[PDB]
């Protein structure tokens, strides 16, 4: 029709004109805002004036007015105007919107603020009619009920009053709820929050609210104090766990910590037991002794290993390149890891007499895969092939040094000052390449042994060894300082490094240099930004190669958009071979989290020119699948496997492998094929040495650790990170001047295993189990939806599908204390009758005590 | 070998601007001191892209025949790209029967 | 409101994606180019 | 129950088909019935997805027999009913999304619209074209030629021309669905035929032999011929007869409007011609025109744009250039700059399909 | 190329392992084996080499001049160029010449228009 | 809780992007790589073309070749003996003695004024009568 009329006594310009002319507009503005639109600025100049009497009326209006056309923010600056006549617990479709609108530019004003001054929040300083409304946003979701609503709000308007108020008001112990809200809302600020800053906060603040109620859940409890990794939050927890006394708990607690903490961490939580006097059966737990000795005891039975399957592929390849020697060294020290057979190796010998240095100490260093799990049956198994005793060659008892390495990182406090009198020792020595390779080994094993705490000792010694310039050693001390120093590194130690690189004209110490620096920013996510430029602003192709791998390292975990950027920028617009493969194979690392999406990222990049991007997409998804069964993960790999590029085959086989790791025939009927594929290329001519060697530890892969392992960046148990293993997988990924240093594999290496654990006997049942899986859609390999009732037994193979199914029987001769709880990783007993056993096996701790 | 070992027009007027720049500044200090043809014709000549105006004339005519030749040029475009379009089209109806 | 945040990392990673295949698809009609002058 | 609430809404959907002239008995009759169906927020109630299992073709048949006095019958005289309906239709617009669910969106917007040239004001209409713009892979073929169909009318009544040309020409192109064979493609064009001759003139008719009936055809010839002879007298008199024509398609002001350019075009015929001028030979080519006004008449031709020439009243003889050589006038350049823009525009979305 | 002849204790030190150059050690002592080959050079250089190859700016700007003249011949070669390819275009119904055909003669115009 | 489907909105529309510009992505890409096949093909020495003038049951064949002169080389593993045969033509690699392709047989008294006229043009209507 027409506003028009209505319009007209607006213009005649009284009090009673305009507030006729107000009531009439506010019912037909919408359809008719046209009209209006042009008395607009009379409607405004009304506002902030009172000449009239129509104010919260024309604020009203103009808001109406406003969003007709499309301005949003400035329909919002009147709405709140409006004041008195506008109210959030009145609802139309038009109220909804602007509300929303209203929130974003409340988020926007709080995401700069916070930055500013991070107690911006603890006043109000940004717009109260804003403010107002947030507040009232609020109370409304949460008078209704629905928690998930109101705090999902309160976190994106970033402030944190209003999230602990919310939360606080109706924590009302039912206790069935108030877990599982505060459940997800950890979930929540992990993973989709990488405001480093904000993240924290929550963290520290939920995890004392959880903390406070008389009933808790300890497995989240522990998650929490892992992220943060404070002694400090460990001391407040272990008092109240003083209070609630009880051994099972107190010790699960333990077999948690030792395994996801860092090497410092356990330190100080050595030193506050000690000092706390409350358990000394926790202090024992944790040095690491009572959880490594479990699974050995656990893969000892439960190995399936096979030197038949070493003997066919040896006769399968031909001998004309030492790269197959590594290969099936290698590939038997990864299946028999664990299970302290060296069974292959003690068989043929005459090959082994063959062997040229490099080759010499890797089968010295095979002994260490397969013999760690053993921190007193570590050392003891090497003491006839030491320095100063038997061998045979210098380069073997080089070799027996990297093995202990291997075995005792995790705990590597004697073994680093054992090691150290071996660095400053043979420095002198350089005079024969025999020499050289024994100092080698000293300094992988030192670096490794010293991980996750940071010892400037074992740094210093390591670098008079670059002073000395030997030129294979030198690799070896460079990339252990980084291996040192891991994420804890002092910003000197970074200025230092980075001069040395440039100094340094051995090809090799450059080059372990270059990886070196990477690893030593660990974690830092942002603060290693000024290290990341200072790589690249080196215009050696080493250091730009070095460089991708620091972004990787230090904002691994959960994802970040602008870590992504950068690497996926250089792998566009270097055009440098190692460059490129090296920032594709850094994206894995990021994306560890959100595995989902790595095969979409890498989709275009595994069709895409040039084969050292092809091999970074294999790496890339290897790393970052690996142990899921991402089905869109093995689809891209397919194609890579039968490329003619030598090393691309080779990659994607290694690739395939440690994702479909423990993992068989029938659950996926593609395995089968897969097998065969790694079987037939070692027995053609046709394939070259790059191609077998990939083929080779492939099979290795996937019968590690006598098939009884998954590769995981994690541990289940808490379901939060696990150091050591990121590490492994990227010394593993490289091998193009680093021919030797397969065995990083063995820290990767996690038992996928669900054994119940006496409390007061430390012993495994064999007890029949329940399971819905089903069994027979797994199988003993080589040599889907569910819910039908089926059996599984102990001590028998548990796969991730299987785990999730399984539940402990109650009802023999034992309480489990907390139960199981969906996924691996044991769980502590406490018995009813320990003096009679049900079918119980003595563990390997008690084999050598 | 040397290629082995290795494997606009604004470039060219900051250069120029520099040298003008340079020598008013030059001109400045030699008076400054002391207290032809060269420079005469490189000011009457350039004051009627300078240049290139009254040669523009002359430009134009060729200028729309060679605007001509682009014109086809997007024509043949256009006609690359139905086929492309009915590619797609046969793969989808192809499909649909199965 | 907490699901909006799962899918914005999502639509973020995405966009990126695409941005990258814009820039590579440059690399290679120069690369195209220079491949001609080679030959 | 899922299930049986989208059935119900099909159901509905059917019945209000059903019930007017299209598969039923007379409309007006039929309209109180169809009107129940919508009102009481059950189109409201349909929100399962979008409009687009019914339409505006449709609710602009129902509502026009409920009201437009002629066959209301004046049954009121308010436009309460459309106040109404415009306002939930304007109520959907807000929370209809325009990236993937513009079904909907573009098809209340051309009810609206319509409303508007029906009865309304050429003054609001600015933002009501600035809104309307979206896809147009999104709307049936019939759908896509109604919406061209009114904004062309719209921008005829702005004196745009060209861009009406444009949408009207794309508006009645093939026929693979019904409204381009049928009294929708004769609507389409007389407002057609129309917008030539208010460019210029329109001197083909060959398209329009086998698309309109005889009727149209005959006045549609009366109209080219006394343009192009430039004869005012029989032009008059063309609006005179088909006065039930102009009348019929509400828009008696295109007779008011083309008539200036009669006379406009009669004063052109004959050029600028010799450097000098009689004054003679010219006054006898405006004579005709208007005899009692030579001077007048000859001045306001050349503010105007008609001719463009130089007078002296001193001495009475007109002063000429005559240019029929085409020299540049910004000419390559503008076809290079067309051009980056038609590669562009076309590219994109051919290369999307 | 680069070649050297093997040494003992090294390259069988260094590179089942190699039974292949292992009785080809113990057998002849030396043969031949190829080297790579690789350069290495300074920045130095690789800068003040991209402004030779001042002859190529000043070159820019008289080549640009004289092209201008040449013009009423190219001109007339790409109007043949196009008559040959539209009859092509006729004879199949190729297409990827055409194609090739089309960007050829858009990257001169972007050329001539440069020029002036 | 408009601001819900908003999100979901713009997700929809990326993946059409992704969907054309990967499409586009992969005529550029394997242009390239076209480019680099044909350039390891056009180094080359060439093929010597022979006559097989006969095999060897124990692999090698007899070879006239134009080229040069008589030659005993190794019988391809790409084909077999029953496709050789006593005056074929074939192409042999110069580079590794595999005889890699067959061509046709020849012969020499055909082009020595004797001549092959298949089905003729006269008639008994030719000369008729």
């Amino acid at each position: 029709t027409t506003a028009a009329p209505l319009l007209a006594l607006l213009r005649e310009n009284q009090d009673s004109v305009k507030t006729y002319a107000l009531e009439s507009i506010n019912n037909v503005v919408d359809q008719l805002w046209s009209e209006i639109s042009n008395e607009l600025p009379d409607i405004e100049a009304l506002y902030d004036d009172d000449t009239f009497s129509d104010r919260e009326m024309a604020a009203l209006i103009a808001s109406k007015v406003y969003y007709n056309l499309g301005e949003y923010e400035s329909a919002v600056k009147y709405a709140l105007a409006a004041k008195d006549r506008f109210d959030i617990d009145e609802k139309s479709q038009f109220v909804e919107t602007i509300v929303s609108k209203s929130i974003e530019m409340y988020v926007q004003e709080a995401s700069k603020q916070y930055t500013k001054d991070e107690q911006f929040y603890t006043k109000d300083i940004i717009d109260p009619k804003l403010t107002s409304i947030f507040e009232r946003m609020i109370e409304k979701c949460l008078k209704a009920s629905e928690l998930k609503l109101a705090l999902g709000i309160a976190l994106e308007g970033y402030r944190l009053d209003i999230i602990e108020s919310a939360l606080k008001s109706k924590l009302d112990q039912s206790t069935s709820e108030n877990v599982k809200i505060i459940n997800y809302l950890l979930t929540l600020a992990i993973t989709t929050v990488t405001n480093s800053k904000f993240r924290s906060s929550i963290l520290r603040k939920s995890f004392d609210f959880l903390m406070n109620m008389p009933n808790c859940d300890y497995l989240t409890l522990n998650k929490v104090v892992v992220n943060l990794n404070d002694a400090g939050l460990a001391l407040q927890l272990f008092k109240k766990l003083k209070e609630e006394n009880d051994e099972g708990l107190s010790a699960q607690i333990a077999f948690d910590l030792v395994s996801s903490a860092s090497q410092q961490l356990l330190e100080i939580l050595v030193t506050e037991l000690t000092a706390q006097g409350y358990d000394p059966a926790l202090l024992n737990i944790l040095s690491g002794l009572p959880t490594c000795d479990y699974y050995n005891t656990f893969l000892l039975n439960n190995k399936n290993i096979d030197i038949g399957l070493l003997n066919k592929s040896k006769s399968s390849l031909d001998g004309k390149f030492s790269l197959f020697h590594t290969a099936v060294s290698v590939a038997n020290g990864f299946m028999h890891a664990g299970t302290t057979d060296n069974s292959f190796i003690k068989a043929n010998l005459p090959w082994l007499g063959k062997a040229q240095n490099w080759a010499k100490f890797t089968a010295t260093a095979s002994l260490g895969v397969i013999h760690k799990g053993n921190l007193l049956e570590g050392k003891k198994v090497m003491a006839p092939y030491l320095p100063g005793s038997r061998a045979s060659s210098r380069f073997i008892k080089g070799g027996s040094l990297y093995g202990l390495g291997l075995i005792y990182a995790g705990f590597g406090r004697d073994t680093t000052d054992y090691l150290k009198n071996i660095i400053v020792e043979n420095s002198g020595t350089s005079g024969d390449e025999d020499v050289d390779v024994l100092l080698h080994g000293a300094s992988l094993g030192i670096g490794l042994a010293a991980m996750g705490s940071a010892n400037i000792e074992v740094y210093e010694a390591l670098k008079e060894v670059l002073y000395n310039d030997s030129a294979t050693s030198g690799e070896a001390a460079a990339l252990g300082m980084g291996l040192c120093m891991l994420g804890t590194g002092k910003p000197e130690a970074i200025h230092d490094m980075f001069t040395y690189s440039q100094e340094t004209q051995h090809g090799n110490i450059t080059r372990g240099l270059a990886v070196g620096l990477a690893l030593i920013n660990y974690g830092r996510q942002e603060l290693a930004d000024d290290l990341i430029t200072k790589m690249l602003a080196s215009d050696e192709s080493l250091l730009r190669y070095g460089g991708a791998f620091t972004i990787a390292l230090a904002y691994a975990g959960t994802g970040n958009n602008s870590a992504v950027k950068r690497l996926l920028h250089v792998a566009v617009s270097d055009s440098n071979d190692d460059v490129r493969r090296a920032a594709v194979i850094a994206l894995g690392f990021v994306l560890l989290r959100d595995y989902t999406t790595v095969p979409r990222i890498v989709q275009l990049l595994s069709k895409s020119h040039n084969a050292h991007v092809r091999c970074g997409t294999a790496f890339a998804l290897g790393i970052a699948c690996a142990g899921k069964g991402l089905q869109s993960a093995i689809d891209v790999l397919d194609p890579l496997t039968k490329d003619p590029v030598d090393f691309v085959r080779q990659a994607a086989m290694i690739a395939l492998s440690m994702i479909l790791i423990q993992q068989t025939e029938k659950l996926n009927p593609q395995v089968a094929d897969i097998n065969k594929n790694f079987l037939s290329v070692i027995t053609n001519k046709h394939q070259e040495g790059l191609a077998k060697f990939g083929a080779c530890v492939a099979q290795g892969i996937m019968n590690a650790g006598g098939r009884n392992v998954t590769i995981q960046l994690e541990n289940a148990d808490t379901g939060t990170l696990d150091t050591k293993s990121v590490v492994g997988l990227v010394m593993f990924s490289q091998f193009w001047y680093w021919f030797p240093l397969a065995h990083f594999l063995s820290l990767s290496f996690t038992p996928t295993t669900v054994i119940g654990i006496r409390g007061s006997d430390q012993a495994i049942p064999k007890f029949q189990m329940n399971c819905y899986a089903k069994e027979d859609a797994f199988s003993y390999p080589r040599m889907k939806y569910s819910s039908k009732p089926y059996k599984v037994d102990n001590m028998t193979r548990i796969l991730p599908q299987q785990s999730r199914y399984i539940s402990f029987i109650k009802d023999d001769r034992f309480v489990p204390v907390r139960k199981f709880k969906g996924n691996n990783g044991v769980v502590v007993l406490r018995d009813r009758e320990p003096k009679e056993p049900v079918a119980l096996i003595e563990t390997v701790r008690q084999m050598k005590d | 070998g040397v290629e082995h070992l290795l494997r606009i027009r604004l470039t060219n007027q900051l250069k120029s601007l520099k040298g003008l720049q340079s020598k008013l500044k030059d001109v400045v200090e030699y008076l400054d001191k002391v207290i032809h043809t060269i420079l005469g014709k490189l000011q009457d000549v350039f004051n009627l892209n300078n240049l290139q105006k009254a040669l523009t004339v002359k430009t134009n005519d060729e200028l729309m025949v060679i605007y001509i030749s682009n014109l086809v040029r997007s024509i043949i475009a256009f006609d690359d790209l139905i086929e492309n379009k009915i590619q797609n089209k046969k793969i989808q109806e192809q499909r649909v029967k199965d | 409101y907490f699901k909006l945040k799962k899918l914005e990392k999502e639509y973020e990673l995405l966009t990126l994606q695409e941005d990258y295949i814009k820039d590579e698809q440059r690399h290679l009609k120069r690369e195209l180019k220079r491949a001609q002058e080679e030959v | 129950k899922t299930i049986e609430v989208t059935a119900e809404i099909n159901c509905f959907m059917h019945l209000l088909v059903q019930l007017f002239l299209w598969d039923s008995k007379e409309l007006e009759q039929l309209v109180e019935f169809n009107r129940k169906v919508v009102i009481p927020n059950l189109l409201c109630y349909y929100n399962l997805r979008s409009l687009n299992l019914i339409n505006a073709k449709l609710w602009f048949y129902i509502y026009l027999s409920h009201e437009t006095l002629a066959r209301s019958s004046e049954e009121i005289n308010s436009d309460n009913q459309n106040i109404i309906l415009r306002s939930t239709m304007m109520k959907f617009l807000k929370i209809a999304s325009l990236k993937h669910d513009n079904e909907t969106k573009a098809m209340l917007i051309n009810l609206i619209l319509r409303d508007f040239l029906n009865n309304g004001e050429v003054d609001s209409a600015s933002d009501f074209i600035s809104k309307l713009e979206y896809p147009h892979t999104d709307v049936s073929s019939s759908l896509e030629a109604r919406y061209f169909f009114y904004l062309s009318k719209i921008n005829a009544i702005q004196l745009d021309y060209s861009t009406a040309n444009e949408y009207i020409i794309a508006a009645i192109r093939k026929a693979p669905h019904n409204s381009k064979s049928l009294g929708f493609l004769q609507q389409s064009n007389k407002l057609h035929c129309c917008i030539q001759l208010l460019m210029g003139d329109i001197p083909e008719l060959s398209f329009f032999h086998q698309s309109n009936m005889q009727k149209s055809l005959l006045p549609y010839y009366h109209l080219t011929k006394a343009v192009k002879l430039g004869d005012l007298k029989k032009f008059t008199s063309t609006i005179t007869k088909y006065k039930q024509l102009l009348l019929k398609d509400d828009t008696y002001q295109l007779c008011v409007r083309l008539r200036s350019n009669v006379i406009k075009t009669g004063i052109r015929i004959i050029s600028l011609t010799y450097k000098k001028i009689s004054l003679r030979d010219i006054c006898l080519k405006l004579n005709l025109d208007s005899e009692q006004t030579v001077e007048y008449m000859v001045s306001r031709a050349i503010r105007d744009g008609v001719i463009e020439a130089k007078i002296n009243h001193e001495d009475g003889f007109i002063e000429t250039t005559e240019l029929l050589n085409i020299y540049d006038s910004e000419d390559p350049q503008q076809v290079f700059d067309e051009r980056i823009k038609f590669a562009n525009q076309l590219h994109d979305e051919y290369l999307v399909s | 190329d680069a070649f050297r002849l093997i040494d003992t204790g090294a390259l069988i030190n260094n590179l089942l392992n190699k039974a292949n150059i292992q009785a080809l050690i113990h057998g002849l002592n030396r043969h031949y084996y190829s080297l790579n080959i690789d350069y290495h050079k300074t920045a130095k250089e690789t800068k003040m080499l991209m402004n030779l190859h001042y002859e190529e700016k000043e070159e820019s700007n008289l080549a640009a001049t004289k092209s201008m003249v040449k013009i009423a011949e190219q001109y007339s070669k790409r109007i043949e160029e196009e008559k040959e390819l539209t009859e092509e275009e006729l004879k199949t119904r190729p297409k990827k010449h055409l194609s090739e055909t089309a960007d050829e003669t858009l990257e001169n115009n972007i050329v001539s228009v440069l020029t002036a | 809780e408009q601001k819900i489907q908003e999100t979901e909105l713009k997700i929809r529309s990326k993946t059409e992007n992704v969907r054309r510009l990967e499409a586009q992505r992969n005529a550029l890409n394997d242009k390239v790589r076209f480019i680099k096949d044909e350039l390891r093909l056009l180094q080359e020495p060439g093929s010597y073309v022979g006559e097989v003038i006969k095999i060897v049951s124990d692999k090698k064949v007899l070879v006239k070749v134009q080229p040069e002169g008589k030659y005993i080389v190794d019988v391809a593993k790409d084909i077999n003996v029953k496709d050789l045969k006593a005056s074929q033509r074939v192409c042999l690699r110069s580079d590794s003695y595999m005889l890699h392709k067959v061509l046709e047989n020849k012969a020499d008294p055909l082009v020595s004024l004797m001549m092959v006229e298949k089905v003729p043009d006269s008639t008994y209507d030719m000369v008729g009568g």
